[PDB]
């Protein structure tokens, strides 16, 4: 039967999330940031995680 | 007499305008990157005493 080799989510799951977790890691490593003074003299940060 | 080591901030911090956030646009803390200073959840109330919506504002 057609389901009785049909994988099930949960585990395609763990191979899938794997390697996407990298090509967001390394692509984000071959990346610039440029800095945008918000219209003001200001300075467009690039976080999120200001803990005060 | 005794002289106690430099265990004072000093460094008072202005902030005419400078470095803000991505995701707020309010600036962050700093003090050496020119961070403004925080007005908190008391600070807030004082104001909202004397009757100054505009201060506020």
């Amino acid at each position: 039967s057609q389901a009785e080799s049909l994988p099930i989510v949960s585990n395609k799951k763990i191979v899938f999330d794997d390697e996407v977790s990298i090509e967001n890691k390394e692509s984000h490593k071959e990346l610039d940031l440029p800095e945008v003074k918000e219209d003001n003299g200001s300075e467009i940060v690039y976080e999120e995680n200001t803990s005060e | 007499y005794q002289r106690l080591r430099h265990m004072v901030n000093d460094k008072f911090q202005v902030r005419s305008t400078g470095p803000v956030n991505s995701l707020t646009m309010q600036p962050v803390k700093g003090r050496k990157r020119h961070g403004g200073i925080r007005v908190g959840e008391m600070e807030r109330d004082a104001l909202i005493g004397h009757g100054t919506s505009f201060l506020l504002q």
